[PDB]
């Protein structure tokens, strides 16, 4: 935790969604910031602040260690499971 | 030969008649377009369609109805619906602009421009008629075109056609809720118009249908379509004895001579007893004795009232299906001995019974079930004074502060007819109570 | 599939046409066109628990509203 | 087959009216070039209520765009649906309005009344059976309060038997745009109480407040406020445009809400209002919409209803819907709140149900309510008027066009009867 | 023609009836879906289902039962279980909140919110009835709706139906094993109503069925399901002669006139002797003498009170199976030769005998065995007084400090009703004493 | 019909409640998004006790979350099962409390109250038949009941008319390390009794001992401490949610455990707690549950039961089971030590059998007990008001706000009489002659 004291791996992300009441949209694309922390193998995601449309924004998932998809859930997320243009499941 | 004219005036009446005429077509073999399929077995006579339908060569049968309104937006869905080719195009007459909850507008302002074309069409239907019994109008009781145009229609049809058994179906605003605030004004104003010209004006509530469907049908949050469907069955039951033969045929004139003891008490209550779901009809046994008894329960009345308070005056019961007369005579006798059901002391006979040989037709997509037996009872009781007194007070509580009066007196109508309709309502209540106490 | 002669309202390009009946000048002239109009056995209706999408609909029995919710 | 001719005046009323023609167009599926491309024949069934046929399968709205300066007509024309308006209907003056009532009603209004009356009476004779009018304006500016009142006066003098309607933006207590704001309002509502017979009272801070803590938008522009007032603008007239199980035209609402020939000022509203984050958490049915009617959370006028009593209320519903579920619940909200509704009126509520819901919404409704809480608004602006009138603060602008001292105090004697009549029948 | 309606009240009463109507349907040919199967027949028809089932026109048998209870998710077990289409959805009626082991809540606060609907369903079930023998109720003395709503039910059924053979089945609080702390309060309050509105109150204890399941049936850790099948076996034997013919057919009216001598003494002791597991049933012969002996054994009683501390008054023996009268008389004679089995001197006869030809029917998944012959014993001793003196010791121990009394007084009853309920219990012990001492 | 609304106050209500909602979501089968992915139907039959259906197959809880600091319930809304809560229920202030109780009652008197009351109103009324409410909070902080008797005195106006449970975290007996601390212990009480009367007092020191000696977890955080309470909250509501052979809702527990109306003391406990390395070597029988739930070790309140008498015991079990083993628990321990089961109550145990067990486990229980050894819990707080009350030295921070100090001195008078009322029914016997 001294060779990776303040080194964070950051990714862009988005989530697709289905809207019940289609008053302003048909499908939603919510931007996100996947942060991976090397000192503790810990994952944090964030939602950036957008224009006059606001959700409850800010932290989406706290800085904790999300395990895996429900197959073989005993292990945890490492640096090798993170890549660009891929699908990752956070809860 | 045993025919009737059914003019359905009002936005409520055209939608009551939409489900009333779908029951009539499916009761006979007539398709939604009017075609009459050959080599298909149905259960009428051979002149059974002749009560409600005319005969053309090509197999097309047209209903004996005139849909009357002042809003073009509720017949246009009929005029483009599944029943376009059913109705003759000149039957579906329309107005130009809404009557707008105004007795003073459908009776004095728009009605005069269109009542001339209404009665001329009723002449065109009655000329084709040869054995006519009466008139079956469908209307609401507190609207603009169901209460203003209806009065012009009945007053003019009474003087033109003389003495003819013109019975009436109305949707009464009794209970705690209503769809309008000016609606109690329309209620007592059309009561004067239906007091001397009507012959059997049957009242039906809205919350009463709500409670009997929520309980007996086990069905929650109703719309108006299934309310239309139940009224369609309770009129089809009434006119079934004209359309089909039975053990005890009861024509529409037989209703008149004993449902109306005095010429001001012509407001009978209705009730349909086997309002049973598609699951429960497979569970309960359906027999004559236990649905005749279940017809008199206050939780199944078609009017939100309390029949345990007032004492009954006359009851006619109409039976459809596998009904034998001894089972009714056992069912009537076990009801006369019940002490919770009270009659007036003067008439010991009390009951009229008619048995028809035709079980009712269930429509696809409906809520009722294929039952082999049905009971439709028309009760004249002392109880409806409750429904009338809390509408008269409901009017009077408005009339004291002159609310919603300038809309009525501003066109056609003068102010003095408000008090005249109120005192006639009091005279209607008083004469309805003076036939209540026991004679000595 | 024509318009009945009593029909008032709006039909397109009626004002520029002439010499034909109301059922022929309309029939000569949108995909979603509806104007012309061209388990329940595993549960008894006394039930008072919960089923999703079962607090919404009429035109059919309670024992039928759990039919359309499931199916 | 019944129709409503549209009119709009002022700078805000032009933009509110323009946003209203956005809402009608996509609900009736007609593109920026006026050609139908939606998918329902219900959409063109009652298209003649607002639009006119044009050659080539073309639909043109029936509206008259009115102001004094040419700086708003080009802005509306440059808009996304500005093309569909008829250029001959673009009737306007040359000089500026000046934010003054006597400029837009007496001096520069007099050269346009000969133009606006002819173009209205052109559109009132090509139609089949006239029903009523629509006007969008405000009581804070000059041209919206001066010519937006003169237009009301001339039309009733020509069409007395047709139910007039005008949707006005009444002034705001704290959010102030002009310093002559209570001048233009009290003069305008002096006539609007006599010759309208139905009008809806719309504030601007309530529009700000419902857009901030109900809709949850951080920086609301004008356009979303225009869309929100256009949502309740179209829901009044939806019973004319699509069928239902009981309908209610503008004359039906007028007879059956307005109890007395003078009290016809109403509160608007719109039921399914929700943020983008709370859309998945709302069970969109009328048991939450009926509570959305009578709560002050969805009041588009900033006079709270709990300081008054409801005279009459209309709730016009749109969607595939149950009937007692409206009918029993509107009774239950009267029974659970007995002190918020007046006596000498048994049922205080109209229910009207339309078949077709708006685009993307399974179920909606619009609120229309008459309250005695309107007297809070008119007495407050009466107090704001007499704070400056006793000083004779800004009358030097108004008196130059031919207005004497007594024409002002006559308007206030004919305005303080409104708060007097509301208080007289509140208790 | 002869028949009786069964009422099941409480979670105890509902769960008894589920393992009881399981026996009744299997005793006849009735499947869980109501209809008897076309292929395979269980026996002769004889219309023997009429005592408990009603026949419809479609060929469906429907139990004459109402499952009334304030607890929603024990009836919904029936509403989604195997016996789904057997019962009506409106025969099974639920409340919204429990009485929460409060007699006052089941009698006064929640009980009045449902007493109107259950009497309407009892009336409608009994309206199609012709020769109704009486009612059977099933409850427990410890619940809220099993004691409070039961008490209100007898209050209303006494005046609606008059003097009618209203049998009662109940579950006693055991001397030691008890699932509630307020249980002595509920039992002493519902007996205050049972003593005057129940014609016969069968007395059943949990600990004794626990004892005979581990000892006779040889099962370790018995559950409520096993106690449910033992009770339903006896209730079937009580109503055995109503459906199947026998040498001595004994009616429900013949029970009361031969068991209870005075109007407070209607608390018989229940005993089912040939309760035996399958691995030890077919090994030894089961004579009618040794099962008559096993009826008088102290541990085979279903209430925790041995008759050695009391004196028998009247014994009702109900034999089923291949039983001839003559060897019953030998079994009765050899009981009378024992001085340890004490009989009162005012009943020299002592015994009432009923023989039926239909042996008991085994349920799949049950723990009993198929026996050729069986017996049910309905004793009547003064030894039941010590089962109630313990309850008064349990009542007086916590009523004296007014424990849990505000959980009753606040919910619509006064404090004096507790002393009034102990009052009749303070007299019931002396009423059992005055019929015990020898006349000199 | 029967339904509960969860009010969470403080960090403590918010952090315990968030762990509670993820437990119930696992028990009913709800994913973190809010949809149903369960493997049974009884996981859905009574889900109208804690969740509302929103359009789109998205079940949403019925918790309103209350705190006076914005920061705390951003972690709740961004937790593992954190987006399930509807945003309008999340009702925040801008400034909370700190240091002084006297600040706490002379700070935000009525600002956040009416906002919460609107949310509590709409959520309760838009339903069928209210079983009641439940409230999670702790007795501590820079306000104690200072915000409390400020904010809730506006809510207690009509709230004691139906059921209202409260799982309250009582202060621990370790050290005084909040400097000017023993002024918030005295001003805490007031209405500490007559507005819930179903309080499940939960100590954190006892929470660690079950984690150290029973669960044998080497590093127990505050999170797994909140896992133990969440099982108990689920335990006292499982008969209402899941079907059972012997049903027992909240009222049936409340009626059958509260002889006198001033008994807001129910020390909790979860029976089948075993270490991970010892779970494999476990019998998991009906006696095995009973010997643990009645044990002094498995008591989530720092009061040894052998210091007083069990006034009444509840035994809400889960599984396919027996109850007669609990009878031997009196008959051995009661009739021999009559001071461990109150004798003027004949049978001191209510039992319940809910068929559906907790996840993973085959069998479980949930003990709550009204033992009269809880006299000592409001006695450690009693020597912790008297110790520093009389000096009033660092109370110059209090003094600036400084409300009426009769209210300082009447709160413990409404607490020591509660202790006396427990001392009575610990010493009161059947034949009321032999204790005078
Ligand atoms: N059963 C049924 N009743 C309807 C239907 N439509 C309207 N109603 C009844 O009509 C009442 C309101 O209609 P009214 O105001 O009387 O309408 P009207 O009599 O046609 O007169 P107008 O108001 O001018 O349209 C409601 O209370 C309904 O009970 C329907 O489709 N089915
Ligand atoms: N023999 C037997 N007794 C049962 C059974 N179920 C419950 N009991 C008895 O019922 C008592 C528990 O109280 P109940 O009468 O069931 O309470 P309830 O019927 O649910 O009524 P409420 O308390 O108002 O909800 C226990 O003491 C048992 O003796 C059962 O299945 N078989
Ligand atoms: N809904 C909506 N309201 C507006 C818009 N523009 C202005 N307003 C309101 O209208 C007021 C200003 O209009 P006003 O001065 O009366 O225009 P004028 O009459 O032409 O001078 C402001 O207080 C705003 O609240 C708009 O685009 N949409
Ligand atoms: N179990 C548990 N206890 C907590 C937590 N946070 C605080 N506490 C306890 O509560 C006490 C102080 O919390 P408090 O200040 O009252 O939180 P507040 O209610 O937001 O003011 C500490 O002694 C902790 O033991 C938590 O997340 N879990
Ligand atoms: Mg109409
Ligand atoms: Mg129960």
């Amino acid at each position: 935790w001294v060779a990776f004291d303040k080194q964070v791996l950051s990714f862009d992300a988005y989530l697709e969604d289905e809207v019940p009441d289609k008053s302003q949209e048909n499908y939603r694309i919510r931007r996100y910031k996947i942060y991976f922390y090397l000192e503790d193998d810990t994952v944090e995601v964030n939602e950036p602040v957008l224009q006059n449309s606001g959700l409850p924004q800010g932290i989406f998932i706290r800085r904790h260690r999300i395990s895996l998809p429900p197959p073989n859930e005993d292990q945890f997320y490492t640096v090798h499971h993170f890549n660009v243009n891929t699908d990752i499941v956070f809860y | 030969m045993r025919e009737c004219i059914s003019v359905h005036v009002g936005q409520a009446g055209v939608q009551i008649g939409n489900a009333c005429w779908e029951l009539y077509c499916l009761e006979h073999g007539i398709q939604p377009d009017g075609q009459m399929p050959s080599d298909k077995t149905i259960g009428g006579g051979d002149d059974s369609f002749n009560t409600f339908f005319s005969e053309t060569g090509a197999g097309k049968h047209v209903p004996r109805a005139v849909f009357v309104d002042l809003e073009p937006t509720v017949i246009d869905e009929v005029r483009t619906g599944t029943y376009r080719q059913l109705f003759h195009p000149e039957q579906l007459i329309t107005g130009k602009e809404d009557a707008a909850n105004n007795y003073a507008r459908g009776h004095y302002t728009i009605g005069k421009e269109l009542i001339d074309l209404v009665l001329d069409r009723i002449r065109k239907l009655a000329d084709q008629c040869t054995g006519l019994q009466g008139f079956l109008i469908f209307h609401s009781f507190g609207g603009g075109t169901g209460s203003g145009f209806t009065s012009l229609l009945m007053e003019r049809l009474s003087v033109d056609y003389g003495k003819k058994s013109k019975l009436e179906f109305s949707i009464y605003p009794a209970p705690q809720v209503s769809t309008a605030v000016v609606e109690p004004y329309n209620s007592i104003l059309t009561t004067h118009t239906t007091l001397e010209h009507s012959d059997c004006a049957f009242m039906v509530d809205n919350e009463a249908i709500y409670d009997i469907c929520r309980r007996n049908l086990d069905i929650e949050r109703p719309t108006y379509t299934n309310l239309n469907r139940l009224i369609g069955q309770i009129v089809s039951s009434i006119t079934a004895s004209l359309r089909f033969d039975g053990a005890l045929n009861v024509d529409l004139t037989e209703f008149q001579t004993n449902l109306v003891p005095y010429p001001r008490i012509h407001f009978p209550l209705a009730t349909y007893a086997p309002v049973i779901s598609a699951e429960k009809a497979y569970h309960e046994q359906l027999s004559v004795a236990e649905i005749t008894n279940a017809c008199f329960e206050p939780a199944n009345q078609m009017v939100k009232c309390d029949p345990r308070h007032g004492k009954y005056m006359a009851c006619c019961l109409l039976y459809r299906g596998d009904v034998v007369p001894k089972d009714v005579n056992a069912a009537i006798a076990t009801i006369k001995t019940k002490r919770t059901i009270q009659f007036v002391d003067w008439c010991p006979t009390g009951f009229k019974v008619g048995i028809n040989y035709q079980p009712p037709t269930v429509v696809p997509g409906g809520d009722l079930a294929k039952v082999q037996r049905a009971v439709c009872m028309l009760s004249n009781t002392t109880a409806i004074a409750e429904a009338w007194a809390r509408l008269d007070h409901k009017f009077d509580l408005m009339y004291a502060k002159r609310a919603f009066v300038h809309w009525y007196v501003g066109e056609g109508m003068e102010e003095g007819e408000f008090s005249e309709a109120r005192e006639d309502m009091a005279a209607l209540e008083k004469d309805y109570e003076e036939v209540g106490m026991d004679s000595v | 599939p024509h318009y009945i002669p009593g029909y008032t309202g709006h039909c397109p390009l009626l004002r520029f046409s002439m010499g034909q009946t109301y059922g022929q000048m309309t029939g000569q002239l949108p995909p979603a066109h509806r104007t012309l109009l061209p388990l329940s056995s595993s549960m008894v209706p006394g039930y008072t628990g919960f089923v999703p999408q079962a607090q919404f609909i009429f035109a059919k029995n309670c024992s039928q509203v759990w039919a359309e919710a499931l199916n | 087959m019944r129709e409503i001719v549209h009119l709009q005046a002022g700078q805000c009323g032009n933009q509110i009216g323009a946003k209203f023609w956005e809402v009608i167009s996509d609900e009736h599926g007609i593109d920026p070039t006026g050609t139908y491309h939606g998918d329902s024949d219900l959409q063109l069934e009652r298209i003649n209520v607002y639009y006119n046929e044009a050659t080539g399968g073309k639909y043109v709205p029936r509206a008259v765009l009115v102001d004094l300066e040419p700086g708003t007509m080009d802005s509306v024309r440059s808009g996304p649906f500005g093309q569909i308006f008829r250029p001959d209907n673009f009737v306007f003056g040359q000089s500026g309005a000046g934010n003054n009532w006597a400029k837009g009603h007496y001096t520069e209004g007099a050269e346009l009344v000969d133009s606006v009356l002819d173009v209205v009476r052109k559109e009132a004779e090509s139609c089949d059976c006239l029903q009523g009018f629509q006007l969008t304006h405000s009581l804070g500016g000059g041209t919206g309060s001066g010519m937006g009142t003169l237009l009301i006066s001339k039309i009733r003098e020509e069409y007395p038997d047709r139910i007039m309607n005008t949707f006005s933006v009444v002034p705001s207590p704290k959010v102030s745009d002009t310093v002559v704001e209570p001048y233009n309002a009290t003069l305008s509502v002096h006539q609007l109480v006599e010759n309208t017979d139905e009008t809806y009272c719309i504030d601007n801070e309530a529009l700000y407040d419902i857009c901030f803590r109900t809709l949850k938008l951080t920086t609301p522009t004008y356009g979303d406020l225009n869309h929100l007032v256009s949502a309740t603008m179209s829901g009044v007239t939806t019973c004319l445009r699509f069928p239902g199980q009981l309908n209610a035209d503008l004359r039906k609402l007028a007879v059956n809400m307005v109890p007395f020939p003078r009290l016809h000022f109403f509160m608007p509203g719109f039921a399914p209002l929700t943020s983008r984050g709370s859309q998945q958490y709302r069970a969109l049915t009328v048991p939450e919409l009926t509570q959305q009617m009578f709560d002050a959370k969805n009041m588009m006028a900033a006079c709270d209803p709990r300081h008054g009593r409801y005279l009459t209320v209309a709730a016009v519903f749109r969607g595939r819907m149950s009937m007692k579920e409206v009918d029993e619940q509107m009774l239950n909200v009267q029974n659970k709140n007995s002190s918020y509704f007046v006596e000498w009126i048994p049922n205080n509520v109209k229910t009207a149900v339309c078949d077709i819901p708006p685009r993307g919404l399974k179920m909606s409704a619009t609120f229309i309510g008459n309250s005695t809480a309107i007297q809070e608004l008119f007495k407050r602006i009466s107090e704001q008027f007499t704070a400056m009138f006793r000083r004779k603060a800004f009358l030097h602008w108004y008196t130059g066009e031919g207005m004497d001292e007594m024409e002002f105090t006559e308007a206030e004697s004919n305005m303080n009867d409104l708060v007097s009549e509301y208080q007289q029948y509140q208790d």
